[PDB]
RNA sequence: GAGAGUUUGAUCCUGGCUCAGGACGAACGCUGGCGGCGUGCCUAAUACAUGCAAGUCGAACGCUUCUUAAGAGGAGUGGCGGACGGGUGAGUAACACGUGGGUAACCUACCCAUCAGAGGGGGAUAACACUUGGAAACAGGUGCUAAUACCGCAUAACAGUUUAUGCCGCAUGGCAUAAGAGUGAAAGGCGCUGGUGUCGCUGAUGGAUGGACCCGCGGUGCAUUAGCUAGUUGGUGAGGUAACGGCUCACCAAGGCCACGAUGCAUAGCCGACCUGAGAGGGUGAUCGGCCACACUGGGACUGAGACACGGCCCAGACUCCUACGGGAGGCAGCAGUAGGGAAUCUUCGGCAAUGGACGAAAGUCUGACCGAGCAACGCCGCGUGAGUGAAGAAGGUUUUCGGAUCGUAAAACUCUGUUGUUAGAGAAGAACAAGGACGUUAGUAACUGAACGUCCCCUGACGGUAUCUAACCAGAAAGCCACGGCUAACUACGUGCCAGCAGCCGCGGUAAUACGUAGGUGGCAAGCGUUGUCCGGAUUUAUUGGGCGUAAAGCGAGCGCAGGCGGUUUCUUAAGUCUGAUGUGAAAGCCCCCGGCUCAACCGGGGAGGGUCAUUGGAAACU
C-alpha cells in the first residue's frame, strides 16, 4: 500500500477548534551562492481532541482535503 | 448554425431536453411529495418512500441523474424513513 | 564558389609555391600589385596567423566556411594534435586524393575531374570533391574517361606518389593504405598557428 | 561582502539602454499606447529638412532632418552622402547610429530606401548611399 | 480507441514510419504512448523492426491494429500468436 | 578562458567608453546561377469580399422522384461523429506549468475480457397530404405513418447501503464472505438452416485509454508597494458534486495570512528546448512536441461518456448587413486571400495516392489534418561560373626616380572538360493495402453460413514524365559586395583645401590628406556582401566560481541591542545537512556519443549517453 508524506513540526496555533497550525522548518541550499538557508513551511492539521497545545513538537500525515486550508492528520504527540 | 448537422442537433438537443426536464421534474416531485408525508408524518409514508425510491432509480435509468447521484439520495431516502 | 582567378598571385602573396614546383616564386617572389617590389612593414602576429590559415586553404582550393568546419569537426578527434588531424582530413578529400595518387597535376585539375565525374569511388560515381574518402577505398576514372589525354598526361608525367598513397597505373586505381604523418605532407605549413588563429 | 549579505542583498547588474531608443517604440492607433517592438529602420516623414554646425574641433554644415516616426516620436537625422533629394513632407526611412560631431543626432537616413534617392556619382561603397552599379 | 499505428517521420518525400501505440485522438505526429517498431517502406523488401511482446500485449488489452500495421503484424506473424492467445 | 584602442608632456594605477567573435522568424542597400533540406504577420486577440476547412450510415425506420422492376437520387426520423484534428496566445505569477508524489474523496463513449440477460405491451411523432400567416427568415393548423424514436409493466442487485462475522490499514477506513430490506434494464438488423452465424441492445465487473482533484519542491520585477482578509479561518449539521472541500447555506467561534515578502502594482502563457559562454551563468520561449488558455466583447445553460463547445443554442453589447419597418442575418486567432497597421513575412494552387482521423458490415463518403506543388537567397548544406600548357612578360590601365614597374600566366594562343546549360531519348521507389475471387486451419455448431487466423490470384500514384539515368552539342549563357590611418588582413596616384564630406572608437579635412571623392592596385568573404536592430561574449563592468572600500567609487558620527548569521574542548548518541549503493522516474524530437541511409553534406534513421539541489529504500558517520 503506497504511503503519503508524514512531517515532524511544532504547533505555533491552537486558537481554532478541531484543528492546529503546524511548523516543518527545514533547511535549503541558496541557488546561487550555496549556502544553508532557514525555511518554514507551515500546514493546518484536523487536531480530533484539542490534544496538541501550542509549542508542542508533533508528526501529521497527509489525507485528502478537510477544509479550505486542512490537508494534514495529526498523528502523535512527540514532545510537550 | 452554418453547417446541416448542427442544425439538426439544435432540434434534437432542444427535444432532449424537454424530455429530460419533465422526467427530472417528475423525480423531484416525487421526491417532494416523501419528503412532506415524513414532515406531516402520513400513513403511506412507506408507499411515497418506494415511489421516491423508485423515481430516483428510474432517473438513473435513461441516464438523466448519475449512478452516484442517484446512490445518494438512496441512502438520504433511507435515512428520512 | 571556386576560385578561378590567377594562381601565380596566390602563391607569392603566401611566399610559398601551392602547386610544390616553384614556378609561381622564381620570378618576382614579392606579393602581386605595384607594391610588391618594394619594402613593406612587418606583418603582425594576426598577419601570420591569417596567411598561415590562408596557405591551407589555398593550397586545397576550399572556400572559408567549408574550412571552419572541417576544422571543427578535426577537433572532435580526440587522440592526436589538433593541428596534424586537420591536415589528414584535409588530405583524405576526394579532391586532394585524386591529385595524390597522379591523375591530375594540378589539384584544379584534380576537382574538375572530381565535380565533372569522371572518378569513381569503390567502383561507383562520386562528383563531390568535397567527398571525404576513408583508408582502403579505390578511387578511380570512369570507364568512358579512362582514354583521355589529361589524365594520361598526369599519369605519366608524375614520377613521384606520397608513401602512403597505393597506384595502379593501368587500372587507374589507387588509394591511400593509411593516414599522412605529419612529415609526409606539407612540413612549410605550421598548422599550430592555424589553431592558434580560429582560436580567436 | 560576506556569504550572508550576498544571500540577503544578491548581486544586481547595471542595466543596459538602447542607442537609438525611437527605433525600440511602435504605435498602436487603436489603444494610443507605445509598444515596446524592436525595429531595425523605421519610416518617418521629414517635418524640417536643413543643416547643421558641429562641435567644437570640427566645422561644416552637416545636412539632417527633423523627422517625426510613424511612432509619433521626434528624431534629428543625418543625410549621408553627397547631395539629397529631401525636403519637408518627405517620408524617409531611418537607421540606427550616431553622428559624433551632431550632439543630438542619434539616426541616419537610408539613401535609397522610400523618397530617399541614391548619392550621384557615387562609384565605391554604394551599397550604402544606395546607388545601383553604373 | 488505443490504436497500434504508423507515426510519419523522416524527411520530405523520404518517408519513415514508427509503429506506435496511441490514443486515437492524438494528432499523428504528436502525443502517442509507446513506440513498438518502426517500418521503412522506401526499401523493396520493407524493414520492419518490431517488439514482438510490447505489440502482443497491447494487442490483448484491446489495442486495435491501423490497416497497414495489421498487415505489418501479419508479414511478422504476430497476429497469429494472438489469435493463438484468444484461442 | 588570447585581446586591442582611448584620460598624461611622459608614467603607473584606477576607470568608463569603444572594437575584433558568435547568433537571428530579421529588415534594409548593392548584387544574384543552380540544387537538397528547412523557414516565412514578430506589428492590429485590427476589420474582413469570395471558395473551401465534418460529416456519415438504406445492413435502424417509414416516404418520395425517376431508371424500362432493376439501378440512381431527393429530402424525414433515428444512430454515431461534430468536445478530435486545425488556429491563436489575448488572459493568466496560477497547482497554469515543470518535476516528485498522493486519492482508503473520483469519472471514463468508442476498444478488449468476463458473468448475466435480451421477456411482454403501449401511446405517439415528423416525413407525407392538404391548409394559415410572412417580404424574408421561418413559424403554425388539421389529418395520417415507421423504427434500433419514446413510455409503461415484468424479470434481473453481480451496484449501493445496513448488519454479522473474519482479515487488514494510514484517521476517516479497506477487502472478502453471508444475510437482509428498497428499487432499478433492453432492440433489433443482416444472413444461413424452431435452432444458429454475425453486427448491434441491457445489467455487473476487470483491463486499457482519456479525464478530474489534492500535496512537496522549482522557474519575473517594485516596499519610493505592510498590512491584507470577513465565507474571510475553523467548527457543527444540512445541501450539492464523479468526487474531497466554505463548493454553497444556516448556525457557533474567531481566526487566517504576512519582512522566510502577505496585499497591491507592473510584466509574462509554461516546458522540452534554442542562442551564447571555458564554465558558473546570461538571453530567448519562432518553426517541431507536451501542457494550459482563448475563439467578435460579456454572461448562461442545453445536449452529451466527454464542451459550458472556433465554423452549436440563448441573452446583452459594439460592428457589418438584409427588410415590405413587423422583423431577419453574421463573426477567418481554420486553409488561401483582401484592407489596414508595419522596416517586415507566401498561392484565393493539386490530391486524397500515402499516413492519421469521422461514419459504415463493406465498397465507400468526408478530411485546407495531412501529403504535394507555387512564391521569397529568409536560413543551412552541396556544386558551379571552367581545366592544362602558355612571354624576361603583347597590347591597353595605373604609376614612375622615365630606366622600368605593376595589373600578369592574367589575356591571347593551342589542347581539353560537360558538374551545369541545351537538345533529344530512357524511366523510379514511395502500395501497404481494403474490397473481391480461391482454398486451408483453429474454436463453436446437429449441420451449417459466418467469426478468428493462414496461403495464393486480383486490385489502387496527387506528386509526375518528378527524381534519376543515358547520349549529343557548346565555354559557350552563369559575380559580386565591403574594406585597405591605428585597432585590423590590405597603398599608391590624381581631385578637393576645416569646404565638400568621413567616422565604431581614437579622430580625419585649414592648397603636397594611404582617413573625404575617383582610379589603379590590394585584402577579406563569396551567390552573396555590407548596414541597421536585438541577444551572449569579450566585461573580474555585481566578481558563487571571480573584485573592492587610508589617499582613485566605497567604513554608517558613535554606542546599546531584538531577530538573524557565525561560534571553544570533549564522551555517547542521533542523522536533518553531507557522502554513497540500488530501484523508480526525469516522454519523443533536439545537442553529444557510436552506428547506418541519402553520390557528399545539410538532412534522415537506429542504438546509447547526458540531464534532477527528484522520490523510495539500504548503507557510512569525519564534518555542520
Ligand atoms: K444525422
Ligand atoms: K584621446
Ligand atoms: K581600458
Ligand atoms: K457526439
Ligand atoms: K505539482
Ligand atoms: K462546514
Ligand atoms: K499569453
Ligand atoms: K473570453
Ligand atoms: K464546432
Ligand atoms: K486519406
Ligand atoms: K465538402
Ligand atoms: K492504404
Ligand atoms: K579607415
Ligand atoms: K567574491
Ligand atoms: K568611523
Ligand atoms: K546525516
Ligand atoms: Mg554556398
Ligand atoms: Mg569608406
Ligand atoms: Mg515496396
Ligand atoms: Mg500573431
Ligand atoms: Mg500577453
Ligand atoms: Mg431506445
Ligand atoms: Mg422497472
Ligand atoms: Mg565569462
Ligand atoms: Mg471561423
Ligand atoms: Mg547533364
Ligand atoms: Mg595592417
Ligand atoms: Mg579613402
Ligand atoms: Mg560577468
Ligand atoms: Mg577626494
Ligand atoms: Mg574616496
Amino acid at each position: 500500500r503506497n504511503q503519503r508524506k508524514v512531517y515532524q513540526g511544532r504547533v505555533v496555533s491552537d486558537k481554532m477548534d478541531k484543528t492546529i497550525t503546524v511548523v516543518v522548518e527545514t533547511k535549503k541550499n541558496h541557488p546561487i551562492y550555496g549556502k544553508r538557508m532557514k525555511y518554514s513551511k507551515k500546514y493546518k492539521a484536523h487536531d480530533e481532541n484539542n490534544t496538541a497545545k501550542v509549542g508542542d513538537i508533533v508528526k501529521i500525515m497527509e489525507t485528502r482535503p478537510l477544509s479550505a486550508t486542512k490537508r494534514f492528520r495529526l498523528l502523535e504527540v512527540v514532545e510537550e | 448554425p452554418n453547417i446541416e448537422s448542427a442544425i439538426k442537433r439544435v432540434r434534437t438537443s432542444a427535444n432532449a431536453n424537454a424530455k429530460n426536464s419533465s422526467q427530472t421534474n417528475a423525480m423531484r416531485t416525487a421526491i417532494k411529495k416523501f419528503e412532506e408525508a415524513v414532515a406531516a408524518g402520513a400513513d403511506n409514508v412507506d408507499a411515497l418512500y418506494n415511489e421516491a425510491v423508485k423515481a430516483v432509480d428510474m432517473a438513473a435509468t435513461k441516464g438523466l441523474i448519475h449512478k452516484n447521484k442517484a446512490n445518494r439520495d438512496k441512502i438520504r431516502l433511507s435515512k428520512l424513513a | 564558389s571556386r576560385y578561378t582567378g590567377p594562381s601565380w598571385k596566390v602563391s607569392r602573396r603566401l611566399g610559398i609555391s601551392l602547386s610544390g614546383t616553384g614556378k609561381e616564386l622564381a620570378r618576382r617572389p614579392y606579393k602581386p600589385g605595384q607594391h610588391g617590389p618594394n619594402s613593406r612593414g612587418k606583418v603582425s602576429e594576426y598577419g601570420m596567423q591569417l596567411t598561415e590559415k590562408q596557405k591551407l586553404r589555398h593550397m586545397y582550393g576550399m572556400n572559408e566556411r567549408q574550412f571552419r568546419t572541417l576544422f571543427i569537426k578535426a577537433s572532435k578527434i580526440k587522440e592526436g594534435k589538433h593541428g596534424v588531424n586537420f591536415m589528414v582530413l584535409l588530405e583524405q578529400r576526394l579532391d586532394n586524393v585524386v591529385y595524390r595518387l597522379g591523375l591530375a597535376t594540378t589539384r584544379r585539375q584534380a576537382r574538375q575531374l572530381v565535380n565533372h565525374g569522371h572518378i569513381t569511388v569503390d567502383g561507383k560515381r562520386v562528383d563531390i570533391p568535397s567527398y571525404h574518402v576513408e583508408v582502403g577505398q579505390v578511387i578511380g576514372v570512369r570507364e568512358k574517361s579512362q582514354n583521355i589525354s589529361t589524365i594520361k598526361e598526369a599519369v605519366e608525367a608524375t614520377v613521384g606518389r606520397p608513401a602512403f598513397v597505393s597506384f595502379d597505373t593501368e587500372k587507374l586505381e589507387g588509394s591511400f593504405t593509411r593516414l599522412p604523418e605529419r612529415d609526409e605532407l606539407y612540413p612549410e605549413i605550421d598548422e599550430a598557428l592555424v589553431v592558434e588563429y580560429y582560436n580567436q | 561582502p560576506t556569504i550572508n549579505q550576498l544571500v540577503r542583498k544578491p548581486r544586481k547588474s547595471k542595466v543596459e539602454k538602447s542607442d537609438s531608443p525611437a527605433l525600440n517604440k511602435g504605435y498602436n492607433s487603436f489603444k494610443k499606447t507605445q509598444t515596446n517592438v524592436n525595429s531595425p529602420q523605421k519610416r518617418g516623414v521629414c517635418t524640417r529638412v536643413g543643416t547643421m554646425t558641429p562641435k567644437k574641433p570640427n566645422s561644416a554644415l552637416r545636412k539632417y532632418a527633423r523627422v517625426r516616426l510613424s511612432n509619433l516620436i521626434e528624431v534629428t537625422a543625418y543625410i549621408p552622402g553627397i547631395g539629397h533629394n529631401l525636403q519637408e513632407h518627405s517620408v524617409v526611412l531611418l537607421r540606427g547610429g550616431r553622428v559624433k560631431d551632431l550632439p543630438g543626432v542619434r539616426y541616419h537616413i537610408v539613401r535609397g530606401a522610400l523618397d530617399t534617392a541614391g548619392v550621384n556619382d557615387r562609384k565605391q561603397s554604394r551599397s550604402k548611399y544606395g546607388t545601383k552599379r553604373p | 480507441a488505443v490504436k497500434i499505428r504508423l507515426k510519419r517521420m523522416g524527411s520530405k518525400k523520404s518517408p519513415f514510419y514508427r509503429i506506435v501505440v496511441a490514443d486515437s485522438r492524438s494528432p499523428r505526429d504528436g502525443r502517442f504512448i509507446e513506440t513498438v517498431g518502426t517500418y521503412n517502406p522506401l526499401k523493396d523488401p520493407a524493414e520492419v523492426v518490431l517488439k514482438e511482446d510490447l505489440v502482443l500485449d497491447w494487442l490483448s488489452k484491446g489495442a486495435q491494429p491501423s490497416d497497414t500495421v495489421r498487415n505489418i503484424l501479419s508479414k511478422e506473424g504476430v497476429m497469429k500468436k494472438h489469435h493463438e492467445a484468444k484461442n
